[PDB]
């Protein structure tokens, strides 16, 4: 009954939050605990997916820690995207449902890095990885290879504590207090501006709707207590933003409407934007600074907004970014220059830093392989230093490969003049980088699939996909020699290991390297090798 | 002219007349007579 209620979205909400909150209570039974989570689950799936966004942002909090809390979110999440992938991947979107904002999409990545760096760093924990078994699949199914988010930094961050960074203790320059006097002389014409907007004019008489305190009086005569606590916000923020390592030149020296209309008609550059959005950050993280000394002493009850400026609502956004891009605009416009990396937007692109992580990932297991084969032929350790990492590739890598490659196959192969997916097509440095990821992966379990043991099948299902995934017709014409070479040397790596097998039959031999090598060639080669050839048919 | 606080609590109520003899279309805005006035042949058929 609950699928409707679009026009009840903030009770929604609210119970949604409540019953994930009282999840997370102390004093309470495994069965009362399993009987919530079943709760918040079938909500879950009647609600539309616009619903739940802000319980997603507040899982995007939560679930990367990976403690005991985050089993019952995995498996949430795991089948909301399942369930909604369309909703987010496709841009026409989900029957009925409609399209993902775009925040959503944010929120959706910096879950997905989140967990998989947690994960990565975490040691092997059986029940864990097989909650995320179900994977971060289901989140990149859902997200599109092509997406691309506004905003792309360092987090930098961290039960939550928003701190900023502050001089108070140094002195504060004469120069820069001359500087807060200005802005606070502007932010008052910004001020009678606004009165002349809002068509109010100024009233000394106290009246309840417009609840204008008499003080209400031009600068000519207004009370130090008003000006100076208006003030110190304004000390605070730019003491602020000069602890941030930016630093303030005022080009020149120096010797009735605001001068500078605030004019959005004008494009900012996008490391100015960027900077104008971390500084709304930083004003947001004295707000949250502030409210957290006053929480404090409360001690329960945290304001619930109180969250990541990015993750948070873009109209909350608004306020704190329009006084930030106002606060820059000024100062470039008077010569106070405040100074001090767009990746474009293929390297901005999700299936770009997948890639990227899974190459760092290939180049690690090349070289804890080495080692164990260094270990396996003299000096056997059974400590294996490296048991994390074989565990994270084998365990998640392999399968989330696999998953990605066989649901985003077309975005590969597909091509600005002949497409198959219903929308984009892979940049020629994303084909590149999944040849690499195929070659490279063959000549790490080349003559080695009994150092991988078990997971070997997966090594193969995993080539087979990738190599449905290539295309090696861009690759080969327009492609660097390093990715050519390596599509090449596999072919002739092939072929020598193919000469030898069949010599070996010949009987020259006595048919041990030999049959490592016929092991290596009837599991992985030749149905990788046919798969090839037959997509390239294809 | 009031584009400043543009959203208005007012009504605003356009009144239409029509000569059927002459063939004269005025307007008002708020009992205010508008300058625009139109000349229609006879026979007409206008819809509101």
């Amino acid at each position: 009954l609950f699928a409707g209620t679009e026009h009840r979205a903030i009770m929604v909400d609210s119970m949604l939050h409540t019953v994930y909150r009282l999840s997370r209570g102390r004093s309470l039974t495994k069965a009362q605990r399993d009987v919530i989570e079943d709760c918040l689950m079938a909500l879950c799936r009647y609600i539309r997916p616009s619903m739940l966004q802000h319980l997603l942002r507040r899982l995007v909090f939560d679930v990367p820690i990976l403690n005991e809390f985050a089993k019952m979110p995995l498996k949430l999440l795991t089948n909301h995207y399942e369930r909604c992938w369309k909703y987010y991947c496709l841009p026409t979107g989900w029957a009925n449902f409609g399209v993902t904002s775009e925040e959503e999409l944010h929120l959706t990545r910096k879950l997905f890095w989140g967990i998989f760096d947690s994960l990565a760093h975490k040691k092997y924990d059986q029940e864990l990885y097989r909650m995320a078994m179900p994977c971060l699949c289901a989140i990149a199914g859902a997200l599109p290879p092509d997406y691309v988010d506004a905003s792309y930094s360092s987090k930098a961050e961290k039960n939550f504590d928003p701190r900023p960074v502050e001089t108070l203790n140094v002195i504060i320059p004469e120069k820069l207090d001359s500087f807060i006097n200005k802005f606070a002389e502007y932010t008052h014409e910004k001020w009678a501006f606004d009165k002349i907007q809002n068509n109010w004019s100024y009233g000394e008489n106290v009246d309840e709707e417009l609840k204008t305190h008499p003080m209400l009086r031009p600068y000519k005569t207004f009370s130090e207590k008003d000006k100076e606590i208006y003030r110190w916000p304004i000390k605070e923020s730019l003491k602020a933003m000069i602890a941030w390592e930016w630093t303030i030149e005022k080009a020149r020296e120096g010797e009735y409407n605001p001068q500078p209309p605030d004019l959005s008609g004008v494009t900012l550059s996008r490391e100015l934007q960027a900077m104008a959005e971390q500084l709304a950050e930083n004003y947001h993280n004295t707000w949250g600074r502030k409210k957290k000394q006053e929480l404090e002493a409360k001690g329960g009850g945290t304001h619930p907004l109180l969250v990541p400026y990015d993750t948070l609502t873009a109209k909350e956004k608004a306020r704190d970014r329009e006084k930030a891009q106002e606060l820059l605009k000024f100062l470039q416009m008077n010569g106070y220059a405040v100074t001090r990396l767009d990746t474009s937007s293929i390297e901005k692109r999700f299936a770009f830093g997948f890639l990227q992580q899974l190459l760092r990932w290939m180049d690690i297991s090349q070289e804890f392989i080495a080692h164990l084969e260094a270990v396996v032929s003299s000096g056997r350790v059974e400590k294996s230093p490296h048991e994390q990492e074989i565990k994270f590739f084998a365990k998640i890598l392999l399968p989330l490969i696999n998953q990605y490659f066989t649901n985003h196959c077309l975005y590969f192969l597909s091509t600005p003049a002949k497409v198959l997916g219903s929308g984009g097509h892979a940049s020629n440095k994303e084909k590149e980088m999944i040849t690499s990821l195929f070659c490279k992966l063959a000549a790490l379990v080349r003559h080695r699939v009994s150092l991988f043991g078990t997971d070997a099948p997966a090594v193969v299902n995993c080539l087979h996909i990738l190599a449905r995934s290539l295309d090696a017709r861009t690759v080969m014409k327009s492609g660097p020699e390093i990715v050519k070479a390596g599509l090449r040397s596999f072919f002739e790596s092939a072929s020598e290991d193919i000469e030898k097998m069949v010599e070996n039959l010949r009987l020259g031999k006595v048919s041990k390297g030999v049959g490592q090598n016929l092991t290596y060639t009837t599991v992985a080669l030749l149905p990788v090798l046919t798969t090839l050839f037959q997509h390239i048919a294809q | 002219p009031g584009q400043q606080g543009r959203i208005s609590h007012t009504d605003l109520v356009i009144g239409c007349l029509v000569d059927l003899a002459t063939g004269l279309m005025t307007f008002t805005a708020n009992g205010k007579e508008s300058n625009t006035f139109f000349q229609v042949e006879p026979n007409t058929k206008l819809f509101p």
